[PDB]
Formats: structure tokens, C-alpha cells, sequence
RNA sequence: GUUAUCCGGAAUGAUUGGGCGUAAAGCGUCUGUAGGUGGCUUUUUAAGUCCGCCGUCAAAUCCCAGGGCUCAACCCUGGACAG
């Protein structure tokens, strides 16, 4: 699905989901009740690291089991490799290049078939990019400057070291797989990895 | 340097050990001989461990600390007090309480009361109250006089505690092992070298052997203060 | 002189130092001689001495210690048999285990002689794992 | 600080109760 | 009796605390049947420094902090050589709780049962896996891990003990 | 979501991995057949054991690496440890 839903709920519960669904911080007129008082079971903590990951990328949870099985299946730090297989997801890159303000914005911006990759169109948000790729607009998007609106309001945050945004010819490419320091979201890999040990 | 000639111990009651069918056999690679129902302690390893003893006493006072000595036996009761008034150390008079090292918070408050009662004993207001209050103050002051009379000059824990041989004070010794405080003590022919971590195995049947090792360590401490 | 001559030496080692006694007297057969030869040179023990008592050549073996502690040897020795009589074990040069990463050794019977994991891993030979200590 | 000092003391003594049970005599 | 214990609580950035169970244990008397609280507190910084402690008192919070003061005089340091994991596998029982600890790759968060996982997530190790063989207990379990990580040796002190100079180690 | 079937958890059939004083459990004790295990040294064959090489264990599956379907599922090409 998309979850397509009320989302300041998820920001108040999970903590501030960075970039995804807002640059606006939560509870501009809210939070004036509901003392937590400090009781939270540890399973709630690991569950909130699931959904801190799952809402921040908009994944289906069954697909997140799929990415964990591939992450175990690869060789190396599974806590990091999970955040390589979920960074080189395409609409995360179009978010990170500022081609859309939010990640539902990027997912819808790639559903309606506005992205060529290496000159070929990719209609699917779960496309996993590679090193040395090419990410452009559509030919109609020099007449449909929605991407240029997003690139107009974007450039507070610059880019991490895989990206290379070309200003008017609108091309962004990733030099190499993103480093852990490079990952934008702040979370503990071990907490999430431990949670899926049960399966 | 801190030497003791082998003949000064070998003449006196040092190898004059203890009973030949009471030996606790962790001295089986230690004890030299056995004669006439009395053990014979190996004096080489004795004097070497005393060399080590005075190295580790004089070094520890060379850092600058305060040492403690336990006195309880009534065979070596006053000899420790002679070995503690000149040596500046605080000492046990006759008898020990279980808790004077590990439970020292209540012992500290008990020294608040003992300090206040010595302040009232000196001040000359003892003859104000009749025989009831004077009787009670003399009784509790007698009991604290039995224990806390010899350690008024201590706040906090020492560094090295040297104890009456092994038997009567397994209590104080085990409080030292719980606190971790290193102790260097005397061992009979039938006791543990592994209770403390270095000790001095020599029989304490002789008063002059007790006066020997204790007098040796008294000059070790006083030369530790010599700075 | 029971069923095993290797649980002989080994159980004399465990029973020796679990009572902290730093002295072993055992028989000196060929394989005991070889084990203490590949065991003194690996830092576990101190010295092995042959002698005789009634013209029966024995091994007295001095264990390691440290200084006056709660127990004068810190690292407990932890000897263990593997190839029991009646259940023989055999390994290739693949299965041959790095015990605790290498902090233990697995003395084993090659066609060369009896080696350790160092001296049977470089050879590429394999054989009957006698026992591993750690 | 006091606890740390105590620990340091105990280490010193254990080493002093580490140097000479080996050798010596 | 100075008041409010502000300086005296020692704000506990140095040791973080958690309970692992608070069971109400009860004794019966002539008057009836009255209970106290036994809490088990595992203290420890994430540097590699933990220890258990039990306590019981008629209040909950005095039992927790009383178990903490019992706990913060009971500390071992964790031999944890590599990138926050274990030197070698270990097993050590205490009472009737056996605990198998096993080192892990760095891409593995700590996976163990609740008491073992509690004393390891407070121990600052990140990469272990410890099965528990035996009891359903929590105290003898956790204390069995503490005994199971005292007796654990690095490579530098085994290289120092054996006398072998150095090899057979990747790092 | 419920149910059913199977494995896990279960070290709750245990080689890895359990027990038998009192918790379930040592025959009432003993002789001994079959069978099982067995002292030390030296020598011989190599059945076990180990090492090399060779043959085979179809293809498909699983594992690795590429490639194709807009990705994935799936399909395809090559390779191989085990054993």
C-alpha cells in the first residue's frame, strides 16, 4: 500500500520522522496532555524502531521482511546493509536529490512515470539503483516544471556523497553505495536487526 | 634494607611450631620438619616472606597512609599496645566487634557518641548527675572503652592490617577480605596463606617471636613516617 | 592401567590442579611422552622429568602457577577428551577445529606424529583427534 | 574517588601479592 | 538530615539502571500475611561495566535503589576485545541456570533471553548471542552470565600467559 | 483472522545435548554365554584413518557471480564446496 494516512500521529509516536512526510516539526498546536510517565516495554522500543524505519521509507512490512532476508543473505554488517538496500531505493534518491519535497511526493512522482533512468523510464518506486547510474526528468518536464518547483524550495540540505545534481540539465547520479555515516536517518541498526531475529 | 639474621629467629620460638596432627595441609610444600609433637617451620621462605613483608609495608607507608593492627588474644594483648602507642597506629585493645570495618557507618556514629562522652568525661561535669547517670555513662563508656578506646584517631579505612595470629580474628580478617584491604599477618603451622595475600608464617607461642616480628614492623612503620 | 592410558594422564592433570597441587606423577608410555613433549613447548606446563622408582620410567610434571592469590593459578586449565575408546572420532584437514579461535589446541594423531592445529593445519594432513585443551 | 583509591591500593597489594611467591627465598 | 539528597544521589550518568524483575515476595506472620518487594537491578555503564543486585523492602522504589546500592558495589569489567563483541564462546552455570554465550559478527544485535540480554545490553556489548540452557529464573540466570563473562580471556593475556610471542590472530 | 496438519521453541527421546540418594528412574544379589571395551615395548600388512589424482552422484532446486523481463517474483548462462 502507501499507508496514505494521518502522519503527525506517527511523528508524535515514533519521534520526528526526518524529511519523510514533513519538513515541518510536529505539534504546532498540540501535545498538551498524555504523560508517558516513563513506562515503555522493550518490545515497544524495538517495534518503534521497525516503524521508525517502515514509515520513513513507505515500505510494506512484508517487503521489509524481504529486505531483511536479502540483508542476511548478503555478506557483511546486516545492520548496515539493510540501510544500503533501503537507501538506493529509487524514490528515496528522488527525495534525497530534492526532486520532491516528501517521500510520498517522490513515490507519486515516480508512479505517474516522470523519471527516465539511463534514458529508460522506470515506473516503479521500489527500483534499486546501482553505482554510476543516471537519473533525469521526463522530456515533458521542461514544459512541466514541477521538479523545478521542488528543486526551488529544496536546497537547505545539500546532498550526501553519492549524489551529483546538475543544475539546469537536472541529472543526478550516485558515485557509490551510501555509507552508514551517509545514511540520513538516525537510528540503531542493532535494535532493528535484533527485532527480526525471531522472524 | 630490613634484614633479620637467620640465627635470631632460629634460636627463639620461630621454628618452635604447633601440633603435629593438627596441620592444615596447605603447608605441605611449606613446613620443614616435625619433632616431638611440634612442627618445624621452614625459615628460609619465612625470612624471605618477611623481606617481602617489610618491602611492602615500608613502601606502603612511603606512599603515606595510616596502618592498623588488631590486638585481641590476651596472650599478646598489651604487647600490641606497646607496639602501637610509639608506632602512632590505632589498635584493638582486647576484643573485636563484627562490623568495625565493613559496617563502619554505625561504628562512625558510635564514635560520635564516644567522642561526646569523652568530651563530657574530661569537662568535669561527670559529678553533677547522681550514681544512675554516672553509672550508665561509665558502663557504655566502659564498653566503648573496650573497643573504641584504641582507635579514636582513625577516620576511614587503613591500607594494611596486621592481626593476632589466625584463630580469634577470622571475623576481622574476613571483613578485610570483603573490603579488599590488604593484610599482612602471622600464620600458625595449620592455617591459610591464601586468606590474606602475603603473610608471615611463624609460630606465636613465643611472646618474643611476637615481639620480634611486631617490633620489626613497628620500626618499619616509624621509618615509614621518617620521610 | 585402567581402560585408558590417556584419560590416565589427563584426569591426573585435572585432578592435580583442581586441588592446586603443582606436581604430577604419571606413567611414561610413548604417546604420553609425545603429549608432554608437545605440551611443555606450548606454555601450559613448566617441566617434565623422567625417572625410575622400581626401574619403571615415570613422568613428574610441574604445573604453572602465579603468585599468592585467592588461587595461585588464575587461568583454569580445562582439559577435555574427545576420541573416547569405543567412539573414535576422525577429522579431515577441513573439520580440524580452531579451539576458541586458537587459544586452545587440539592434539591429534597424524600419520606424521602427533601435532597441534598449527602443525597439522600447515601440513594439510588430517587424523584422529585425541583431545583438545583450552 | 575514594573507591578508586581503594581499588588502586588493592591492585598494588595483589601485585605485591604477585611478584614473589614467585621466586625468591 | 540535610535534605532532598540532591548532591548525594549522584545523578547516575555514570551508571544507568534498570530493573529486570520486581516480584512481590511475601511472608506470613501471626497477624496475617504481609509482603515485601524483591527487585533485581542490573547496573552498568555501556563501557563494559555491569553487575546484578537483589533487594527487598516494603516500598518499591527503596527496594529498587537498595538493590542498586547492593549492585554498584558488585562490578566486573567485561573482556570485550574487538568491535564490541566477545573473544570466544563460553558457558558457565550458576545454581541450575546454564548460559551459553557465543561471539557474533558485528552485523548482529544482541540476541538472548531477557535477563541475559539485560545484563549484556547494559554491558555495552553489541554483538553477541547467548542461549540459556536450564532455568526459567532471572536472578541465577543473570548472575550465571556474570560468572560466564568473568572467566573469559582476551588474546593478549593468553599470549602473555602461554608465553607464545604472537601469531594466529587476524587482528 | 480462526481451524487442521508438520517442524521449531523442546536439552520434552539427549551423537552434538539429559538423568537414576531423596524429584519419574539401579534389576534383591551373584556366576557366566553371545556380544562390547581393554595394559606396555618392538616389528609387519593397511581393513578403518588421512593425502593426492581420476570416475560418478541426470537435468531442475539450494549457494555464489553475471544476464534478461521497467524492478521483483520468475526465467536463463557459467562455476563449485560439501558429502
Amino acid at each position: 500500500s502507501r499507508y496514505r494516512g494521518p502522519r503527525f500521529k506517527k511523528i508524535r509516536r515514533l519521534g520526528a520522522l526526518p524529511g519523510l512526510t514533513n519538513k515541518r516539526p510536529r505539534a504546532g498546536s498540540d501535545l498538551r496532555n498524555q504523560s508517558r510517565s516513563g513506562k515503555r516495554s522493550q518490545y515497544r522500543i524495538r517495534l518503534e524502531e521497525k516503524q521508525k524505519l517502515r514509515f520513513h521509507y513507505g515500505i510494506t512490512e512484508r517487503q521489509l521482511l524481504k529486505y531483511v532476508r536479502i540483508a542476511r543473505k548478503a555478506k557483511g554488517s546486516t545492520g548496515q546493509v539493510l540501510l544500503q538496500l533501503l537507501e538506493m531505493r529509487l524514490d528515496n534518491i528522488l527525495f534525497r536529490l530534492g526532486m520532491a519535497p516528501t517521500i510520498p511526493g517522490a513515490r507519486q512522482l515516480v508512479n505517474h512515470r516522470h523519471i527516465l533512468v539511463n534514458g529508460r523510464i522506470v515506473d516503479i518506486p521500489s527500483y534499486r539503483c546501482k553505482p554510476q547510474d543516471t537519473i533525469m526528468a521526463r522530456d515533458e518536464q521542461k514544459s512541466i516544471a514541477l521538479i523545478q518547483n521542488s528543486l526551488d524550495l529544496s536546497p537547505r540540505e545539500e546532498l550526501p556523497k553519492h549524489l551529483t545534481l546538475n543544475p539546469f540539465p537536472y541529472k543526478g547520479l550516485v558515485n557509490q553505495i551510501i555509507d552508514s555515516k551517509w545514511v540520513g536517518l538516525k537510528i540503531n541498526e542493532l535494535l532493528v536487526v535484533e527485532y527480526y531475529s525471531r522472524q | 634494607y630490613w634484614n633479620i639474621n637467620l640465627e635470631e629467629m632460629m634460636e627463639a620460638g620461630v621454628h618452635f611450631g604447633h601440633g603435629t596432627r593438627k596441620w592444615n595441609p596447605r603447608m605441605s610444600p611449606y613446613i620443614s620438619a616435625k619433632c616431638k609433637g611440634i612442627h618445624i617451620i621452614n625459615l628460609t621462605r619465612t625470612a624471605r616472606f618477611l623481606s617481602e613483608a617489610c618491602d611492602l609495608v615500608f613502601d606502603a607507608s612511603s606512599r603515606g597512609k595510616q596502618f592498623l593492627i588488631v590486638g585481641t588474644k590476651n596472650k599478646a594483648a598489651d604487647s600490641v599496645a606497646r607496639a602501637a602507642i610509639r608506632a602512632r597506629c590505632h589498635y584493638v585493645n582486647k576484643k573485636w566487634l563484627g562490623g568495625m570495618l565493613t559496617n563502619w557507618s554505625t561504628t562512625e556514629t558510635r564514635l560520635h557518641k564516644f567522642r561526646d562522652l569523652r568530651m563530657e568525661q574530661t569537662a568535669g561535669r561527670l559529678a553533677r548527675l547522681p550514681k544512675r547517670d554516672a553509672a550508665v555513662v561509665k558502663r557504655q563508656l566502659s564498653h566503648l572503652q573496650t573497643y573504641l578506646g584504641g582507635i579514636k584517631y582513625m577516620t576511614g579505612l587503613p591500607d594494611i592490617v596486621i592481626i593476632v595470629d589466625q584463630q580469634e580474628e577470622y571475623t576481622a580478617l574476613r571483613e578485610c577480605i570483603t573490603l579488599g584491604i590488604p593484610t599482612i599477618c602471622l600464620i600458625d603451622t595449620n592455617c591459610n596463606p591464601d586468606l590474606a595475600d602475603i603473610s608471615i608464617p611463624a609460630n606465636d607461642d613465643a611472646i618474643a617471636s611476637i615481639r620480634l616480628i611486631l617490633t620489626k614492623l613497628v620500626f618499619a612503620i616509624c621509618e615509614g613516617r621518617s620521610s | 592401567m585402567g581402560k585408558d592410558t590417556i584419560a590416565d594422564i589427563i584426569t591426573c592433570i585435572r585432578n592435580a590442579d583442581m586441588n592446586r597441587k603443582g606436581t604430577v606423577r604419571i606413567v611414561s608410555t610413548n604417546i604420553t611422552e609425545n603429549i608432554v613433549k608437545i605440551l611443555l613447548r606450548e606454555g601450559f606446563i613448566e617441566n617434565a622429568r623422567k625417572h625410575q622408582e622400581r626401574n619403571k620410567y615415570f613422568l613428574v610434571l610441574t604445573l604453572r602457577h602465579r603468585r599468592n592469590k585467592k588461587g595461585p593459578y588464575l587461568n583454569t586449565f580445562h582439559l577435555k577428551r574427545v576420541s573416547r575408546p569405543g567412539l573414535r572420532i576422525y577429522s579431515n584437514y577441513q573439520r580440524i577445529p580452531r579451539i576458541l579461535g586458537g587459544m586452545g589446541i587440539a592434539i591429534l594423531s597424524t600419520s606424521r606424529g602427533i601435532m597441534t592445529d598449527r602443525e597439522a593445519r600447515l601440513e594439510g594432513i588430517g587424523g584422529e583427534i585425541l583431545c583438545y585443551i583450552w | 574517588t575514594r573507591e578508586r583509591q581503594k581499588l588502586k591500593q588493592l591492585f598494588e597489594d595483589a601485585y605485591e601479592r604477585c611478584r614473589n611467591a614467585p621466586m625468591e627465598g | 538530615g540535610f535534605g532532598s539528597k540532591s548532591k548525594k544521589e549522584k545523578i547516575r550518568d555514570g551508571f544507568e539502571e534498570n530493573v529486570v524483575q520486581v516480584r512481590r515476595v511475601t511472608k506470613v506472620v501471626k497477624g496475617g500475611k504481609h509482603m515485601r518487594f524483591r527487585a533485581i537491578v542490573v547496573v552498568g555503564d555501556k563501557k563494559g561495566q555491569v553487575g546484578v543486585g537483589v533487594g527487598k523492602a516494603k516500598e518499591v522504589v527503596s527496594a529498587v535503589q537498595k538493590a542498586a546500592v547492593d549492585a554498584r558495589r558488585n562490578i566486573i569489567t567485561v573482556p570485550m576485545t574487538k568491535y564490541l563483541t566477545f573473544p570466544h564462546r563460553n558457558e558457565a552455570d550458576y545454581g541450575a541456570a546454564r548460559v551459553m554465550l557465543r561471539p557474533a559478527a558485528p552485523g548482529t544485535g544482541v540476541i538472548a533471553g531477557g535477563a541475559v540480554r539485560t545484563v549484556l545490553e547494559m554491558a555495552g556489548v553489541e554483538n553477541a548471542l547467548g542461549k540459556q540452557l536450564g532455568s526459567n529464573n532471572a536472578l541465577n540466570n543473570a548472575r550465571a552470565t556474570i560468572v560466564a563473562v568473568q572467566t573469559m580471556r582476551q588474546f593478549s593475556d593468553v599470549a602473555r600467559d602461554r608465553g607464545i610471542p604472537m601469531e594466529e590472530l587476524w587482528k
